[PDB]
């Protein structure tokens, strides 16, 4: 419910399923066995009407097919 | 050997300094010139 | 208008539900 | 020995106040030892106190320089290195023209080792002489003749350092992110001197006419 | 112990809620100063115990302390706007030695 | 399971995206932040040294301001609508009697493409640059849809006046990161398409209008010229008339061949 | 040695009373050494002030023992040393004793306006001008 | 004087935020645009007169919630100084 | 005579404060709430024993967004593990503005003090708490009726406590028209110390470990290399500190930062560290072989 | 289940919280507390964030005898959720001095809600041990090559801390000790490289007598720890090395720049000795003059 | 120099502006500034090729703003007492000044 900002998707991007004993990320980190180290999964980058970008690992209740790489 | 000397001269040094510097400054607070 | 909340863009430029 | 571990914790006060996080302004002038006017890149002005034997030498002059994101106290500097435009190109990459692919413009060729190559070996030269070495090089020509090319040529050549930035990065795009940018490649030159700056084109810089209109 | 008490005194100095800097464009005489806040707009605000308004003058950069922006010291450097023109034109002077001939 | 899924997303928070700036010291880094002004921060251990290069987007946290986490780069939400035109595809010959100018392109632009190592022989310059000029309803665009669709190589394509903005220097770093991505790409096509006034000369006794065409053209020339010289990225250039152009987008070494469809 | 601050700070005067009027190195010795050391300010204010009490009958040597306490920028510190000048010199005035207290009546912090003020008035009570030019 | 600035300083600052008047509405309120850029639809505390005050006048909001405080007459711009006298 | 009110000061063991904490910049920049179980004892005491967290939401703080629901729930699970004892009011942490009630916290606020009058709202800015201080404060509703008849004063009677006022702006907008802020103290036990202060398991294990000996090299070299440009700068300064006025000195040929300070430092330190570092090697050599 | 550790961190949180819970069941004489741990794991590192008590009863006339109560578990963990839903069950603690063999039959009430093998957190409320009053474990079941059968045993992993920076500071607030454990200047990291050889020897003697004790009073002759016992020896500097003459070269080095460092000094307040005779000097003529 | 008076360098230029960004405002604002720095020049020398078309325009539009400043001039002997602020103008010939001036 109300309120809530309403921005714009830079793009879908994605780091991998977690099932892995190394992270979940593409974009692999130092250290073994990770998965809640700072491994995350599926992200998004969104840019806002605040005037920045943020990283977040999004909700899974909306798919990466959901999420257009322009979509409001 | 050589550096251990060297550093105990050093340290003697600063006891000099010590015993010197801060009994001069005693007696300017014990005479009157305010 | 979205039918049954609706998007604004306040003054400030920042857009809301 | 006590007044000694309480400086101990003192001291220790004050590094808490200084690690990270922090923001970046830069240092205008002095007004005291213990305060001075900074401008964050925040794009707000702001006076602010000086922390205890920080620098007061460079200081004084501009520079970037630390900032508490909270507090806004200066609580740290940034060396005359730090907070760069962008690295020298002079020293880590070399540009990929020399004068052994340059053909003509040997009229331009007296004249470039004049103003670049000499006073890179000996600035001195001029001034034992009594002549003053000139300032700026404006290079000037309809656009193909080789202007660019020759910054290249004489800057691969001589081997000190060199500068590769153009006025779309000093341009605006946040609140004093314009003006900070041009004062940064000066502060980094110095540092690294000698130092070659080359600002590719000011065509969109300088324009004959401003409308400041808006 | 002076060394290591007056870092305790400092600590208030360093936890400043902020400042900014203002310039007077007038006072006004009901113990009030407008202020251009330089980054910000422009707020008739209350006057410090440590200044006031014969004391204030137009043209006169002064520090606001951001509690409420209240008029805290005059600035001893102000702007000239004349040293804007001759500044950015950039200008010496001379005598009458290098007209000579 | 699907409702789950929400409440550890929910519960977590975001971050705020920058890049590496410069190194300070090896525990603290400059980043210039995506919210706009440089900070300086602190590492997590995750992060290695020496994956910590300049240009490299980290994530930071939004209330410690820490990397926690390199990012893959980041790219314009515009460019995206970019490779999602290709549409209005055509055969190999889809203008027909402007097939000479075809082959005509398909020298400066494929023959490179597949083998760069048969211009070693020859000792030129890579072929670089095009300029395509007619009278409209030629199919210039037809073309370019053609040289898109038959290759298959990294395809954009930009709007006329859709990436030009309303900050100065902001429709620079738009053009600037598309030349990017197109670099980080394979074998990359790149059409300026209908440019006539995001190549305009000097004027400024005109608006405010012409010095964001002026910025924007600056970015054009040390892009094409300068330490990036292109030899897989392909430039083709398409107008409706080749004097709406400023000399420096008229010189060859930047635009090597200067191909009419008439 | 209870890790209570609040018995710490009755521990002070239990000192200022066993040893009261007699001047002892150790009953002093444990005040200054806890007043110094300590980190929970309540302990170290009483500790000042157990000072005065010990030392009733030698009041001659409180301001040059005490001025080494008031020295130090610690609030509490001060606040109980100014008691214990108050203390000592109550009924018979001394020149040093009073001018240790006048730099803590231009003290910011009030606590230390406080106790100072009272203290001049215990030392200076009935005592005129012509008798003492700084009343 | 003494009582009746006792209630002018009540519903004033602090901050005196200057807004700038883009239309009236007539039942004590108006949308300004401040300097600062945002909007507010602004009350007026009714002892500054209610209608004397137009399109283009500067404006004197409170530090807290908006209230028309009062209403400043003149804003010297440097743009009717060319046509005024300084000798 | 009527009921009067008077000082406290609110307590906040050491098991409360980091839970709060860990919460709250947990959930920054969103809104952190949770419960606050304690007991009231004496007349000058609130202490908070245990707090723990109720679940996040996009509105925020709301009056009901505290949710009785769920505080039944964590009450019933308190009581079977024999922990529940009185909910003496909330908390709650504002994100990276100081500490005030909003209007609309101050309606949350007065929902407890029906409930029980001595409960207190806590509010809490954990990004300000990662300087060398934590920022956090307490208010408690007093009665606009007796703010009128000039019941403040009352508030500090029987103690000079250890009156200040950490943050003003808001905060004293607030009190002038709602509340009386309170001080805070900690409590923490003679066992909570020694878990507290132990962070290391190393501590047995940095005097026996050393650093690689060619970074003892790079750093002795680097420190003999400072003082020696801080030793040129001096030169030039004591070629004169011989004229009338300090001051001008200072200015004229440079003693801004005393580089006879500024060398002090810098030598002290890396003096200091080649002790310890030549004594860890000479313990290990000779002791373990 | 995750069979690859490393390392447990702990946050400082669940120490103090496992004392508290501990004196509110009113624990003592071998009725031991023991609550669920909760945390991030499938990570070689177990991350506890939290701990909570459960409902529980340990007979001291058989500790094989407990009561767990099974149903609240599920109750919390849902409300765990509420407060942040990224904390699982990860083992539970024990609040004992020490190790039961009862608790090898409680950890596996707890496998079946896991996905990481079970976490034995011993919190000591005599807040024993010269590093953190903190000793870890989990269970690992594995062959045992000694000619013995399969066990599930507690197998020691090290103990770390992972302290949030908010939470941090507020330890620091607590505390008002200066502290003489942690680094310091000169004085303070001189305790610290005693009170580390004075660590070495405690933990040097507990071997020499184990050792005693397995060939007179019989403890198992355990193969993998005395493996590491043979690799002591072997990484152990022997007389007459290069290397070890290197390190008399090496002393050289350092203390020269002590010895350097230390005349530095002695110059500096030597500067100071004569500025303060300037001083008494002038002060002469302005009491003469008085 | 010898004067006492600042030497403020005018060239007919919007890049010494950043405040008011035209001349034909800058006029008046411009003479009030050289009256509370007296005394001074104003060295507006017309150079009449600013721009490429405003010298058929008007034969120098710097020669248009010039005669702002002129017109003014016709009264300042009198206004509170006797010039300061002269203005020194300067041009490559005299004959390239329209009659006017
Ligand atoms: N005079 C020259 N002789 C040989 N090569 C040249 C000459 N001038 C330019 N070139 C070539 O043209 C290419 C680009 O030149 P560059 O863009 O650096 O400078 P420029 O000619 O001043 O361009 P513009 O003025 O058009 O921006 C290079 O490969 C360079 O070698
Ligand atoms: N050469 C052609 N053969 C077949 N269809 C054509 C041709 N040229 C144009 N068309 C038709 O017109 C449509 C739009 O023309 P298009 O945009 O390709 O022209 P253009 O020459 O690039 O013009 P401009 O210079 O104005 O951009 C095409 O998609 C196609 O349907
Ligand atoms: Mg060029
Ligand atoms: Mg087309």
């Amino acid at each position: 419910q109300l309120p809530y900002l309403v921005a714009n998707v830079v793009e879908v991007m994605d780091m991998n399923e977690i099932e892995d004993k190394e992270n979940s990320e593409s974009t692999t980190q130092g250290g073994n066995v990770n998965l809640d180290n700072t491994a995350v999964g599926k992200a998004a980058v969104v840019k806002t009407s605040s005037r920045q970008t943020v990283f977040l690992p999004m909700v899974g209740l909306v798919d990466p097919d959901k999420l257009k790489p322009n979509d409001l | 050997q050589v550096f251990d000397e060297r550093i105990k001269f050093a340290n003697q040094l600063h006891d000099e300094y010590l015993v010197s510097m801060r009994y001069p400054e005693d007696k300017k607070t014990q005479q009157n010139e305010k | 208008i979205i039918k049954g909340k609706y998007v604004i863009n306040l003054k400030q430029i920042a857009k809301f539900v | 020995r006590h007044l000694k571990r309480e400086l101990k914790r003192a001291q220790e006060e004050v590094k808490r106040i200084q690690s990270v996080p922090l923001v970046i302004g830069q240092f205008l002038e002095p007004i005291d030892q213990n305060t001075g006017i900074v401008s964050s890149t925040t794009g707000m002005s702001y006076v602010v106190r000086i922390l205890s034997t920080l620098d007061r030498e460079l200081l004084k002059p501009s520079m970037s320089v630390a900032l508490h994101r909270h507090s806004n106290a200066l609580v740290d500097i940034l060396p005359p290195d730090s907070d760069s435009s962008i690295s020298v190109m002079g020293e880590n990459e070399k540009p990929d023209v020399t004068y052994a692919d340059v053909g003509g413009l040997d009229m331009q060729k007296q004249e470039i080792r004049e103003a670049v190559e000499l006073p890179l070996v000996q600035a001195d030269l001029y001034e034992q002489i009594g002549i003053d070495p000139p300032r700026g090089v404006l290079l000037y020509g309809p656009p193909g003749t080789g202007k660019t090319m020759l910054v290249k040529a004489v800057a691969n050549s001589t081997k000190a350092a060199f500068i590769r930035v153009n006025g779309s990065e000093f341009v605006h795009k946040y609140l004093g992110e314009g003006p900070r940018m041009v004062r940064d490649v000066f502060r980094l030159a110095r540092e690294n001197a000698p130092s070659i700056i080359f600002i590719d084109e000011v065509d969109s810089i300088a324009t004959k006419r401003f409308d400041a209109q808006t | 112990n002076d060394k290591v008490r007056f870092i305790k005194d400092e600590l208030r100095l360093l936890q400043e809620p902020g400042s900014y800097v203002g310039e007077v464009i007038k006072i006004v005489s009901d113990k009030k100063v407008l202020v251009k806040v330089q980054p910000e707009g422009k707020y008739i605000v209350d006057v410090a115990k440590d200044i006031n308004v014969k004391d204030l003058k137009a043209s006169q950069r002064v520090c606001l302390r951001s509690d409420s922006y209240m008029l805290h010291k005059v600035l001893e450097n102000k702007a000239d706007p004349l040293v804007s023109l001759m500044m950015v034109e950039k200008v010496p002077d001379s005598t009458y030695d290098m007209v000579g001939g | 399971d699907k409702t789950e899924n929400d409440i550890k997303a929910l519960q977590s928070i975001g971050q705020l995206i920058g890049e590496v700036m410069k190194e300070l010291s090896e525990e603290k880094y400059i980043v210039k932040a995506s919210s706009g002004p440089r900070y300086i921060v602190g590492v997590r251990n995750s992060v290695d040294r020496s994956k910590l290069k300049k240009g490299v987007r980290v994530t930071l946290d939004i209330t410690t301001l820490t990397i926690m986490r390199i990012l893959p780069r980041e790219t314009d939400p515009l460019v995206y609508n970019m490779t999602s035109f290709e549409q209005g595809e055509i055969t190999f010959d889809g203008i027909g009697g402007l097939t000479e100018q075809i082959r005509e392109l398909r020298e400066v632009i494929e023959l490179p493409l597949k083998n760069p190592e048969i211009f070693q022989r020859v000792g030129i310059k890579p072929p670089k640059g095009v300029l395509l000029y007619g009278p409209p309803g030629t199919g210039k665009t037809l073309l370019a849809k053609a040289v898109a669709a038959t290759i298959g190589a990294n395809f954009i394509f930009s709007p006329a006046s859709g990436i030009v903005d309303k900050y100065i220097g902001e429709s620079a770093r738009i053009i600037r990161e598309m030349f990017a991505y197109a670099k980080e790409h394979e074998p990359c096509i790149i059409f300026m398409d209908e440019v006539d006034a995001i190549g305009g000369r000097r004027f400024s006794e005109g608006t405010s209008a012409d010095r964001e065409i002026q910025r924007t053209l600056m970015e054009l020339l040390t892009q094409m010229d300068g330490f990036d010289n292109l030899g897989q990225t392909k430039i083709i250039m398409a107008t409706n008339r080749p004097d709406t152009l400023d000399p420096a987008l008229l010189r060859p070494g930047r635009l090597d061949r200067k191909v009419e469809i008439p | 040695a209870s890790d209570e601050s609040l018995l710490r700070y009755g521990g002070a005067f239990t000192i200022a009373l066993a040893y009261a009027g007699t001047g002892n190195n150790s009953a002093v010795k444990r005040l200054l050494h806890v007043a110094v050391s300590d980190s929970n300010d309540d302990v170290r204010r009483a500790a000042v002030i157990a000072l005065g009490f010990v030392l009733l009958r030698d009041y001659t040597t409180v301001p040059r023992i005490v001025q080494l306490l008031s020295k130090s920028h610690n609030a509490h510190v001060r606040c109980g040393t100014a008691f214990a000048l108050g203390i000592a010199c109550a009924g018979k005035g001394l020149q040093s004793a009073i001018d240790v207290l006048d730099p803590l009546t231009k003290d910011p912090v009030d606590f230390v306006r406080q106790a100072a003020m009272i203290a001049l008035s215990m030392i200076l009570i009935q005592q005129t001008e012509k008798l003492n030019p700084q009343v | 004087q003494e009582e009746e600035k006792k209630q002018l300083e009540e519903i004033r600052g602090n901050p005196l935020s200057i807004g700038t008047l883009e239309e009236i509405i007539d039942d004590d309120h108006a949308i300004v645009t401040s300097p600062t850029m945002p909007d507010y639809y602004v009350s007026i505390l009714s002892f500054v007169d209610k209608e004397l005050l137009e399109p283009g006048c500067s404006v004197l909001l409170h530090h807290k919630t908006m209230s028309i405080v009062g209403v400043l007459q003149d804003d010297a711009d440097p743009m009717v100084s060319v046509m005024k006298m300084d000798k | 005579t009527g009921r009067d009110d008077t000082k406290e000061t609110v307590y906040i063991s050491s098991i409360a404060l980091l839970k709060m904490l860990k919460h709250g910049r947990a959930g920054v920049p969103m809104e952190v709430m949770g419960l606050m179980l304690g007991e009231f004892v004496d007349d000058y005491t609130v202490n908070v024993v245990d707090v723990f967290a109720m679940p996040q939401s996009g509105t925020g703080v709301s009056v009901e967004a505290v949710d009785d629901v769920f505080q039944a729930k964590m009450m019933d699970m308190l009581k079977q593990t024999g922990r529940d004892q009185m909910v003496v009011g909330w908390y709650h942490s504002h994100p990276g503005f100081g500490c005030w009630l909003s209007s609309v916290d101050v309606n949350t606020q007065k929902s407890f003090e029906q409930l029980n009058s001595r409960a207190v709202a806590v509010v809490v800015d954990p990004i300000q708490s990662v300087k060398g201080k934590v920022v956090i404060d307490a208010f408690r509703l007093i009665d606009t009726g007796a703010l009128i008849n000039n019941l403040e004063p009352r508030q500090t009677t029987s103690n000079t406590g250890l009156l200040n006022k950490a943050n003003i702006q808001a905060l004293i907008h607030g009190l002038n028209r709602h509340y009386y802020s309170l001080n805070i103290d900690y409590h923490k036990t003679a066992k909570e110390t020694k878990m507290l202060m132990n962070l290391h398991k190393e501590q047995w294990q940095s005097g026996l470990k050393m650093y690689d000996y060619e970074e003892k090299e790079e750093s002795n070299l680097a420190a003999t290399k400072s003082m020696v440009k801080i030793a040129e700068q001096y030169s030039k300064r004591i070629e004169e500190e011989k004229e009338l006025t300090e001051e001008e000195l200072k200015t004229r040929y440079v003693g801004r930062q005393d580089p006879k300070k500024h060398l002090s430092e810098t030598a002290d330190e890396t003096l200091e560290n080649n002790i310890v570092s030549v004594l860890t090697a000479g313990v290990n050599s000779v002791a373990i072989k | 289940m995750s069979l690859q550790h490393e390392k447990v961190t702990i946050a400082p949180l669940v120490l103090l919280s496992a004392l508290d819970h501990y004196e509110r069941t009113q624990t003592k004489e071998n009725k031991r507390c023991v609550g669920v741990i909760l945390g991030d794991a499938n990570s070689s590192t177990i991350r506890v964030t939290n701990s909570f008590a459960l409902p529980f009863e340990e007979d001291e006339k058989n500790s094989d005898v407990w009561f767990l109560d099974h149903n609240y578990i599920e109750n919390m963990n849902e409300m765990c959720k509420k407060i942040n839903a990224k904390e699982k069950l990860i083992g539970w603690y024990h609040s004992g001095p020490k190790l039961r063999a009862s608790d090898l039959k409680i950890n596996e009430l707890f496998k079946k809600y896991t996905q990481n093998n079970p976490l034995l957190l011993i919190v000591d409320v005599k807040q024993q041990g010269v590093g953190l009053p903190t000793d870890a474990y989990v269970a690992i079941e594995q062959v045992k090559d000694d000619g013995t059968s399969t066990e599930k045993t507690f197998l020691h992993l090290p103990c770390t801390i992972e302290a949030e920076e908010a939470e941090e500071i507020g330890v620091e607030h607590l505390l008002r000790d200066v502290r003489d454990q942690a680094a310091g200047g000169l004085s303070i990291r001189l305790t610290n490289q005693l009170k580390s050889l004075k660590g070495l020897q405690s933990k040097l003697k507990d071997v020499v007598e184990y050792l005693d004790k397995v060939i007179n009073k019989e403890l198992p002759i355990n193969h993998t720890i005395l493996g590491k016992l043979q690799d002591v020896f072997n990484l152990l500097p022997n007389l007459g090395t290069p290397d070890d003459d290197e390190i008399d070269v090496e002393n050289h080095d350092r203390i020269n720049i002590s010895n350097n460092l230390q005349k530095a000094l002695t110059v500096k307040t030597n500067d100071e000795l004569m500025v303060i005779y300037i001083s008494n000097l002038v002060r002469s003529i302005i009491a003469f003059d008085d | 120099h010898h004067t006492d008076c600042k030497f403020i360098r005018v060239s007919g230029a919007e890049l010494v502006q950043k405040y008011i960004g035209e001349g034909s405002r800058m006029v008046r604002e411009l003479f009030v500034m050289a009256r509370e720095h007296a005394p001074s020049i104003i060295f507006m020398d017309e150079i009449d090729s600013i721009g490429s078309t405003r010298v058929e325009g008007s034969g120098g539009g710097d020669s248009e703003v010039q005669r702002t400043m002129l017109e003014l001039l016709n009264q300042l002997d009198g206004f509170e007492t006797s010039k300061n602020i002269k203005i020194i103008m300067a041009t490559n010939r005299l004959d390239i000044l329209d009659p006017a001036l």
